[PDB]
């Protein structure tokens, strides 16, 4: 219930080329996350990294190439850990691997906060259905298990019968899209989900974007806010160490602004930071700078500012 | 690159410890394996470890004797080998293990030799191969020497043209033998001296041997 | 656990297919890599996911999988290609990575020089010490493949025989050795001994007697 | 990296000129120093120069004889040495000098040798060390040779096993002596010849010496 | 100007503290660096600002300063660590950088092989030329530390003595030499001469006479 702050590592992925994403929490932990947050006068509670062990064959090969049942089922264990953390009065930060963890953290939140809304910052809409993308895409496919209007087009995969769609199409706003499949594009249109693509930001501005965003979410009533920030939303020059880097994305300035704005509502309840994959960096510098950016996002969302803060009454 | 080391000759029942020094900073994010090659047989995967060392996997062939470890702080993989037998004698290779539609090993090392032989260190019995095509071939047999190498000269390298030394045979016992041979003209035998000087530096064993038993 | 045939042959400019047979639990069910073992070096990755080349490898190389089997095509054969080729995949019954035994591909761009053979009888020194070794030295042969038979008079001998694998010489031809251990009495009791060396299906056979020179 | 050069043997009263070639393009922005090490004593800072060569600092030990310079255009530091004495004999090392809470030298070179000895070039008197544990050690004494090295063989390298040549002593005079020694069996003395061939290539001096004075 | 003790000892896996004493005008007032002189190499920076490590140096190394003194801790002692360690800072009375004299740390991971000693009398050749040298050859000793006393009969001799510093041998054991210059008459007038070599506090003493062999 966002009075203090919980840090939860959830190193989940499906393996294959994007398996260094499971190493993201350490990378961010190693960007000095907790210092910052501690030094932002936050009471912190570090809930550690979750067990991610494949079902039902934990032999080598499955670890390198994981099955969907294994993720869906690790999200169940996540929703539970998110749920209890909210229940004890904490704001959830979940350091991620692949954007699929959003399934467990939104499901967890919804549970003790059923009026919540979502800001999905991302180059992708991650809103494919199981029948619209490959076995591999579950990271780019998690929003069709949460939205409540898609269940007519969404089948029962084993590991996923616990998920109970906890969002209507009018509770999620997208910021930063530039890489959207036709299946996704039609869904956005057809079910009247509002979104601000890189085009709408060129036109409107990050200032007017956030203005329009809040009106559509918290405009006629206060709700708890769930920021699912995906790192590939930042232009790749800023965030190179990620699996699907798409060019033309947020500047550093745009991204902090978004965080700055979310904090300034003082309604933020849970935050997801995902797709940080150090195996994909050109150097240690590139891995480090990506995680440094990811520590800034969180810091901002939890009160960091570019112009000062805190307390002083200075001496002579 | 990957670069392995700390192979060597170990006695059966013996222990030994390999290192693999990786170059990539992405070494810590990636599974690595150990594959060994028994001398001129095929490849046998031996062990594999996860980026963090939370998970190790072992072959039935080497399980419980061999222990795979890594120190990401030192960008090094290790293999501790205990209770070593003849049948462990192989070149051992580190490799990176990665996934895509399936699994492939994309980065490999030069190798490192483990010999596990019962045989103890010694020098060889040297015996002349007297002569009996106009030219003749005479030589020296270097018999039962452990381990390799032997370093051989005829008239201290002064005899160079036509000298032929074969690759040694590793006998069933574990003890080596090789043959040394030079081709000369038949006129030359009586007037000029033929000696194959031989060295087993390990044993600090030097043998100079005269070759005249033609008996004709 | 995977079967691939042991050897292959051609002259530079030609082409082959190395075949890899496995089962349900591996090839029928998993992806196959192809690794080139250049002689006296650690192997290098050529192909993953059945046909996916790696950088700088030319398109001469091609892989293909069908049900329970796989196959590495190599065209426009060249020197420096000749080496050992192994297939690899995962077997889901035993829970390991498996390889084939390997296939040795020699590219014959040099002529079939049959081996020169020198055979020595046991030394005085050695007989005096109550021992006897016959030495068969085999040299300047191409290609690097031979088979050896010792014969005490007309009878074949396989006991007390130690033969080296062929090795490369200064000239990129090959050299091998074979050693026959006898008692002095076995050496003295037979009329002759002979080392019989067969190279590409043709035999060379040198003979020695206890009577001197 | 830093790499120094143009050290060598100079006669007392003599001059000499060191170079240090730096790799960094930031070489021109950074103080560098010169530290020397007298043979097996400690380190003595000798001189230091500013990024631009507006400021030089010198040790009392070397002031007014030694002059520190740099050419940023050539990424080279220099040290001009005049009026050189025995006591200047040292390995000379360039280094980068930088500041933080205090001052530290973070980048260094391999070194370069300056020997300042009065002694002139010459060849040595060679004397046999005859023999008098079953095995015997016989040898040759190589006395008063300037400068280093001497290159020594027994039976032109044919005698190799058991040859022991010590590191030479630098005498108070500045003239070198070393001892050469081989261990042999006592049966062997009479039948086979013992000669330590010796070379002072500087003087183009070669001495072959026979060792038979056992007198028994 | 800075004092640090000359030597230190341990077996691999143990730990030491090298101490650096100075004054008001330096350590009492300025920051201290620590440099490792690997034998036969230029030194390398380990620590500035009293305790600040440089990259790749492990945390085994630790520095510390208190008023007029400083100290370099080194734990989990290893081979390839053994070397010369110098402290350095700035003295604000003389306006220079100063170092300690150095400390030699040997890591004893090899056994205390006492030296093998061979002593030769003056050669005929040399005596004929009116000169005399005694040669003491010292070999295969570990650790690399020895002390030499010549004695003409029972009397100690320090005049005309030249002794080399110990050196490493093929086997990572050490070898040294010592030379005694005499007149032929000094050589002929004494009953015997002896080279007395002391290694880790134990003596080896070889003796020669002018009477032959
Ligand atoms: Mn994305
Ligand atoms: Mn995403």
């Amino acid at each position: 219930m966002v009075h203090s702050v919980a840090v939860i590592g959830a190193p989940f992925s499906q393996g294959q080329k994007r398996k260094g994403v499971e190493h993201g929490p350490a990378a961010i932990r190693e960007a000095g996350l907790m210092k910052r947050l501690s030094s932002l006068g936050c009471h912190l509670k570090d809930f550690g990294d979750l067990s991610f062990t494949p079902v039902p064959k934990d032999d080598l090969y499955n670890n390198l190439i994981v099955n969907p049942r294994s993720v869906g089922l690790a999200n169940q264990e996540l929703a539970e850990v998110v749920s209890r953390a909210v229940s004890d009065g904490y704001s959830c930060v979940t350091l991620g691997g692949d954007h699929s963890l959003a399934i467990g953290t939104i499901s967890g939140h919804a549970r003790h906060c059923p009026d919540l809304c979502v800001v999905w910052v991302d180059a992708h809409a991650d809103i494919n259905t199981p029948l619209t993308t490959s076995s591999g895409n579950l990271h780019g496919q998690p929003v069709s298990f949460l939205l409540r209007e898609l269940q007519d087009k969404v089948p029962q995969l084993p590991g996923f019968s616990w998920i109970k769609p906890c969002i209507s199409s009018a509770s999620i706003v997208y910021i930063g899209l530039r890489d959207v499949d036709p299946p996704e594009h039609f869904i956005l249109k057809n079910y009247d989900i509002q979104y601000f693509s890189m085009r709408d930001i060129d036109r409107l501005g990050i200032q007017k974007v956030m203005e329009r965003t809040f009106d559509l979410l918290i405009g006629k009533r206060q709700r708890p806010i769930h920021l699912s920030f995906d790192i590939d939303a930042f232009d790749p020059t800023l965030a190179p160490a990620t699996g699907t880097p798409v060019v033309g994305g947020l500047t550093y300035r745009e991204g902090m602004y978004i965080a700055e704005e979310i904090h300034n509502t003082g309604l933020l309840s849970a935050l997801d930071l995902v797709e940080v994959n150090p195996q994909l960096a050109t150097s240690e510098e590139e891995a480090k700078t990506t995680a440094n950016l990811a520590v800034d996002v969180i810091a901002s969302s939890f009160g960091q500012t570019r112009e000062g803060g805190h307390i002083v009454y200075d001496q002579l | 690159q990957l670069l392995e080391s700390g192979g060597g000759l170990v006695r059966p029942g013996g222990s030994l410890r390999l290192s693999c020094a990786a170059s990539e900073f992405t070494f810590r994010y990636d599974y690595h394996v150990w594959v060994r090659q028994a001398p001129g047989k095929g490849l046998e995967w031996v062990s594999a470890i996860s980026g963090s060392g939370g998970s190790t996997y072992y072959a039935d062939s080497v399980k419980s004797r061999f222990t795979i470890s890594r120190d990401n702080s030192k960008n090094t993989l290790y293999l501790q080998m205990n209770s070593l037998r003849a049948e462990d004698t192989a070149v051992y290779y580190c490799a990176r293990l990665r996934a895509d539609l399936g699994l492939y090993m994309d980065l490999w090392g030069r190798g490192t030799l483990v010999t596990v032989s019962s045989a103890s260190t010694k020098g060889p019995s040297v015996f002349p191969l007297a002569p009996s095509g106009g030219t003749a071939a005479l030589g020296c047999l270097v018999k039962d020497y452990f381990p390799e190498p032997v370093t051989v000269s005829w008239n201290s390298g002064a005899l160079t043209s036509g000298v032929h030394t074969f690759p040694a045979v590793l006998q069933s016992s574990g003890l080596y033998s090789l043959s040394s041979v030079v081709t000369v003209p038949s006129s030359s035998l009586g007037t000029q001296t033929y000696i194959c000087n031989v060295n087993h530096k390990p044993s600090n064993t030097k043998v100079d041997k005269r070759v005249e038993p033609k008996s004709c | 656990v995977l079967t691939q045939p042991p050897s292959v042959s051609a002259a530079p400019g030609q082409k082959v297919a190395v075949s890899c047979s496995g089962s349900s639990s591996n090839i029928g069910s998993h992806y196959v890599s192809w690794y080139q073992q250049l002689p006296g070096t650690a192997p290098k990755l050529l192909i993953y996911d059945n046909s996916e080349r790696t950088s700088g490898i030319p398109d001469r190389f091609s892989g293909s999988k069908s049900g329970t089997s796989a196959t590495l095509g190599i065209t426009g054969l060249q020197t420096g290609d000749e080496a050992d080729y192994y297939c690899g995949t995962w077997d889901e019954l035993t829970s390991n990575l498996v390889f084939g035994g390997g296939t040795r591909l020699t590219v014959l761009g040099q002529p079939k020089a049959a081996p020169s053979v020198t055979l020595f009888p046991p030394s005085s020194e050695e007989l005096q010490a109550n021992k006897a070794t016959l030495v068969c030295l085999i040299s300047d042969f191409y290609p690097g493949a031979v088979t050896v038979a010792w014969k005490a008079d007309s009878s074949p001998v396989k006991a007390g025989v130690e033969t080296t694998t062929p090795s490369k010489q200064s000239n990129n031809k090959y050299a091998a050795s074979s050693y026959l251990s006898l008692t002095p009495e076995q050496w003295k009791s037979h009329r002759s001994y002979s080392c019989q060396v067969t190279h590409e299906g043709s035999t060379v056979e040198k003979t020695v007697a206890p009577t001197e020179c």
